């Protein structure tokens, strides 16, 4: 499609205001560009809990299996709403993995 | 199926002075899949812009041509750690055994998300090279690229994973000794 804003909108996940880097993590969320992966996957380990929010849900509008790792880890993130919206990227990324690790962190919860 | 304008216009478009254009013509030829594109992408993987690098190098992966593997070998000691994720990633695709020891230098990154992708990529390869490294990356400070190591040494498979799998089983600790213990469990 319209790769043109992409370049910007991934310099944009640097920006030192939180809610300028969760806005572009939704707009390359709803592009659901691949070129934007890496980035997001970076900024699934922001400071800020409403970016790693933003680029969770971002990663599973994508579908790209190399986010399956970063958000498996994501499913143990010290804040409940981006654990949930981790949970639903892997839901929408489809990936076999995903079902083990779900089933794995309620065991280590339970001990 | 193709259309040969839109393949030209994009490779003239790799000229272009907009970092922009260059970075869309890069994206465009490489959904396209056309060899015709592999020499023009791979001067793009020495662009000045790093974003430009990264759309050369998950191009050259997307078309899968042997003309990119020495290319995206080099490509693996760029100063940008998207360009080395992307790098490894298409040579993981292409699956050429050239690969496989500068993928296994790739494995020690000061980047995690680096060392990630060569993880993958080792896996995809299957070359039992990679075995003693991916056994290392098992005690990788990250979870993700650990994650990536044990399902890379299970997607390798055979003897010489078995037998490090029994070594780790024993002398082991942690994380590397459960993911030996669950190999010779599924393995047996």
């Amino acid at each position: 499609g319209d790769e043109r804003a992409v370049p910007a909108l991934i310099e944009a996940l640097k920006d030192s205001d939180p809610n300028v880097r969760a806005s572009a993590a939704d707009a390359l969320g709803k592009l659901g560009d691949p070129e934007a992966v890496e980035a997001l996957i970076y900024a699934l380990r922001d400071k800020d809990g409403y970016v790693r929010f933003s680029a969770a849900l971002a990663l599973g509008k994508i579908g790209d299996a190399a986010a399956v790792y970063p958000l498996i880890q994501a499913l143990e993130d010290e804040d409940s709403r981006v654990r949930w919206s981790a949970a639903y990227a892997l839901g929408q990324i489809g990936d076999p993995r995903a079902e083990e690790a779900l089933r794995r962190a309620r065991e280590d919860s339970d001990w | 199926h193709t259309d040969p304008e839109k393949v030209e216009m994009y490779i003239k478009n790799l000229q272009d002075d907009s970092i922009v254009v260059r970075y869309s013509a890069a994206s465009a030829l490489g959904k396209i899949g056309d060899e015709r594109a592999v020499e023009p992408l791979i001067k793009a993987l020495k662009d000045e812009d790093g974003y430009v690098r990264q759309a050369a190098a998950l191009a050259l992966g997307q078309i899968g041509d042997e003309r990119a593997v020495e290319p995206l070998i080099k490509a693996l000691k760029d100063e940008d750690s998207t360009v080395r994720i992307r790098a490894a990633r298409a040579l993981g695709k292409i699956g050429d055994e050239r690969a496989v020891e500068p993928l296994i230098k790739a494995l020690k990154d000061e980047d995690w998300q680096v060392r990630l992708s060569a993880a993958s990529a080792l896996g995809k390869i299957g070359d039992e090279r990679a075995v003693e490294p991916l056994i290392k990356a098992l005690k990788d400070e990250d979870p993700s690229v650990r994650m990536a190591a044990a399902n890379a040494l299970g997607q390798i498979g055979g003897e010489r994973v078995r037998a490090a799998m029994e070594k780790l089983a024993e002398t082991g600790t942690g994380f590397a000794r459960k993911v030996a213990v669950n190999y010779l469990e599924t393995h047996k």
